[PDB]
């Protein structure tokens, strides 16, 4: 497809950080939100492990019409891993349950909802 | 801007290149890149949250306290590269493609965390990919 732009500052950002690095092992050394494909991506944090896309589900309906839940489990567990993407229809929706659902809880527990791509 | 993971996986040789590798760079930049043998590059910026989920992922797995030297090498058949930069922590970890292996080689329970650590993080790039972009492996 399309070849990555070159990108200057990123790749010397990159250098200083790995410079500045003062542990190395391995055989290696031998704002603003953007929208999605189908709709706009929330990402959602601090899930309870006991947490289920039902449970989810649940919790975002109400803001609007969910096109896609990815509540992703752990590979060893089986738990869920902590997070979740959440794609809404809008803008409009995705904000809402944005500003109504971090902070708010699951099964007790609190989360946390950002955007999940930006500019 | 403390944090930096990359993972590869792939082989090179006469019939080309076959391989899969994602870098998170530090400002929050996603670079994808898929050559099958149909090849994919995609870019995108995640939000600062994925980057610090990413990092709590990492941190839990505690591969950072792993090593690569008891682990199979790479061969002609194939190589991954597992990449991390964690505040002060630097790790370049490298061996051969891909369990029952990992049981039986030296150091069962460091491959087989290296092994599932592998897993999560794909999953993680395969939904944000796929979903943002409407593509997979």
């Amino acid at each position: 497809a399309e070849e990555f732009e070159v990108d200057e500052d990123g790749d010397q950002g990159i250098v200083r950080l790995k410079e500045k690095a003062k542990h190395r092992k391995g055989r290696g050394f031998g704002p603003g939100p953007q929208r999605s494909v189908e709709g706009w991506i929330l990402f959602v944090t601090s899930i309870h492990e006991e947490a289920q896309e039902d449970e989810i589900q649940e919790k975002f309906c109400d803001y609007g019409e969910i096109k896609n839940i990815h509540l992703n489990l752990d590979r060893r567990t089986g738990f869920s891993k902590g997070y979740a993407l959440v794609e809404y229809e809008t803008h409009k929706q995705a904000l809402a349950a944005k500003e109504a659902l971090n902070g708010a809880e699951i099964m007790g527990q609190t989360i946390q909802v950002d955007w999940c791509f930006v500019k | 801007e403390d944090f930096y993971l990359r993972y590869y996986v792939g082989h090179k040789g006469k019939f080309g290149h076959e391989f899969l590798e994602f870098e998170f760079r530090p400002d929050g930049k996603l670079r994808y890149a898929n050559n099958s043998n149909t090849m994919i590059r995609k870019e995108a910026f995640v939000h600062q949250s994925v980057m610090e989920e990413l990092k709590r992922i990492i941190i839990d797995s505690e591969i950072m306290q792993e090593d690569d030297l008891p682990w199979p090498p790479p061969d002609r058949v194939g190589r991954q590269e597992l990449e991390i930069v964690i505040g002060d922590e630097h790790i370049s970890f490298t061996t051969s493609k891909t369990l029952v292996d990992v049981n039986r080689s030296k150091d069962p329970e460091g491959l087989r965390c290296f092994y599932y650590l592998v897993q999560d993080l794909k999953c993680l790039v395969f939904s944000l990919i796929g979903l943002h972009f409407k593509i997979k492996p």
